[PDB]
């Protein structure tokens, strides 16, 4: 099954800093970027990176080699810029990364041309 | 080689483009990681610990058009067996390339029965465990061909049998020899041929103001199948009274026959020659 | 009407064709009557008391070739939400059609927000509860049309809101203005716009020994949405010597001048006119 | 979900002339015609009636207008002809049938060009 995640300042869950989804083994987390159809500057688009906890807490990435998915099309056509991560056990593609049980797995924002007002980040926990 | 016209390419559809599984949903999946700083999709499947799998994914119809060989070009990832640290029994490390023609696109309508084999396609590079912790990203390259197509369009199909596999890149293309240009001859694009040692002899048209000297063999060229123009044979020269195109002689120059050789001066009286208005033998110093 | 160009006809596929379904497996379903001792397919959906339904049921991708507007024959059957003895708080009557044009196929790729709302098709006869046990099926047709089209092809939908729909046929096709040998001129095959009036006016090539009079109007025909050659201007005559096409006269009848009149005989001495090797003024009693 | 029917004499399941297979509701019925790659002759061919009891028990239909589908396809090119039957409570189609909880359902043939040597009969009963 899938756990749909709309990545953007105006969802309430991330306000508190704290927002934390569970997952079982072979589940879907569907990432779906800002979209639009509203001012071209003010459209809200951010580099996900999948990180590790010190990345998260400092809300900062250490290298380039952590960014995940770009929502760098806010006003696309065919709908909303979506990042589909399989919670699997085993990936055949090495720059990908494998979900093990009990572990935890961070996601980490940075404004592509506005202000960083907040700190945007998501906790996902495999069951 | 010659000129590729492309039926298909996986990689420059970015993700908008989606390919039937069968059993509906399980089996292959679209990945979405990033490499070398661009966003790139995938079809993975990894089913190496469940047994009995026999998984395919099917490319969505392609219109043939003109096409009678057709190239495939997969580039995949394949992880080894003993990569798996707890064991797998039921484990492959091959997947089958399959192809199908017809005159009607089914859509969702699957039946593994209309396929053909291709082949058995291998790594040439196989994913060991050290690899996922070094990033070291094993890219297998694997070309394939079928010909002759007939029916209106095909389909391609990756059955998966157990194993873990990547698939990057499916582009699918056949070869055409170009529009050429040639010893002063016209000569059309041409469908390369689908088998291996065949030339189709292509007729040659003069360009403009140029003609066949009699005797003279007619231009033709033989189209290869890899799109090469092979073995040229006769040409094209200039008309009397023409000089890469044929252009008339400047003023004072001339040309009394079809030639290879320019259009020479005038010594000491267009054009196909120049008027006394005395000589018996109209090229000679009149 | 012209000529009909079929690019889809889905109860001519013998029910080899598949379309997609979303969400996945839930929603319309292929089913398999008999009608007129004849096998048949169709697509069905009867989610009437479940709610929240949005079941989209999309054609195949359809190459648009040469069309500019575009028919679609539809014919469905609609049961009557008082025909639930239970009662169904969230049933509909009607289904959206939509269509969308692309120049890739998305294949499973599916996404509603690309999709352009034709009409709401509502039923002429609605199926009523003593309809069942008295075999009567109310096959309703509705015809609707899009135009201008010109992207490389397009999908149709049908999007369910709970109702209880059965569709048995969808029939899409262009109109063409057939090749026309008319008033001793040849007219090509012409494609039929999409402007409901617009007329496209297509000159006219004289058959084998015809020609336009000096004067006369140059030949030429009018083609219509329908597909309908309309309002004739001009005319090809055959030429002099000559008599649907343009033959020689039979010796000792002759024509000399391009008209309508046939070839008369020849007194009292091919042909444009008859030799005498006395006559001042050549088609007079020489 | 969906039960598979392989309608062949060659079937052990129809040869005590009582086979019978239980439903639940909004499933499918795949009845299997047989299918060929063998005499031309030999080629089972099969005419599918839904009837009543009284049809079933005779094993004889009354009327055409009992014919469900044809198994007129033994060496069918795509594979082997089928009759899904989605045993669904209504239906938007008058010729075809509602399938009401705790009813039997009966299934009979008919040779198209062969002997009948046993009666090939199915039961389906909704749960």
């Amino acid at each position: 099954d899938r756990h749909t995640v709309f990545w953007n300042s105006s969802n309430p869950k991330f306000r508190n800093e704290d927002y934390t989804i569970h997952v079982q083994l072979n589940d879907y987390v569907d990432i779906i970027c800002p979209h639009y159809e509203v001012a071209d500057a003010a459209m809200e688009q951010y580099i996900l990176y999948l990180v590790e906890h010190e990345e998260y807490q400092l809300c900062q990435p250490q290298s380039k080699d952590q960014v995940r998915w770009q929502c760098n099309r806010p006003s696309a056509k065919h709908g909303p810029e979506k990042l589909s991560e399989k919670f699997q056990r085993f990936t055949p593609f090495t720059l990908g990364k494998e979900f093990k049980e009990g572990h935890s797995y961070y996601y980490i924002s940075k404004p592509i041309h506005q202000h960083e007002d907040r700190c945007l980040r998501l906790k996902v926990t495999v069951s | 080689q010659g000129k590729e016209v492309v039926l298909l390419d996986f990689a420059a559809a970015g993700g908008e483009l989606g390919w039937l599984t069968h059993p509906y949903g399980k089996g292959w999946d679209l990945m979405q990681n990033i490499m070398n700083d661009m966003p790139i999709y995938m079809y993975s499947v990894c089913n190496v610990m469940s047994g009995d799998q026999d998984n395919w994914l099917r490319t969505n119809w392609v219109y043939r058009g003109e096409a009678e060989r057709i190239f495939i070009e997969l580039k995949f990832t394949v992880r080894d067996c003993n990569s798996f640290p707890g064991g797998a029994s039921s484990c492959k490390e091959t997947f089958n390339l399959y192809y199908a023609e017809s005159d009607l696109d089914y859509g969702t309508n699957f039946q593994k029965r209309l396929f053909t084999k291709i082949d058995t396609i291998a790594p040439d590079e196989i994913t060991v465990s050290s690899d996922f912790e070094a990033r070291h990203v094993k890219l297998n390259v694997e070309e394939r061909s079928v010909g002759p197509l007939t029916r209106k369009g095909f389909y391609l199909a990756f059955q998966d049998i157990g194993a873990c596999v990547a698939l990057l890149s499916v582009r699918v293309y056949y070869k055409k020899c170009p529009e050429l240009l040639q010893g002063l001859a016209h000569f059309p694009e041409t469908i390369a041929g689908s088998d291996a040692p065949s030339l189709a002899t292509v007729a040659g048209t003069c360009v403009d103001h140029a003609v066949v000297p009699p005797g003279g063999e007619e231009p033709r060229m033989h189209c290869a199948v890899d799109g090469e123009w092979l073995v040229p044979i006769g040409q094209c020269l200039c008309q009397a009274g023409y000089e890469d195109a044929c252009q008339a002689c400047s003023p004072g120059f001339f040309k009394f026959e079809a030639s290879e050789s320019p259009c020479l001066e005038c010594p000491e009286h267009g054009a196909t020659s120049c008027e006394c208005e005395r000589a018996p033998q109209a090229s000679m110093p009149c």
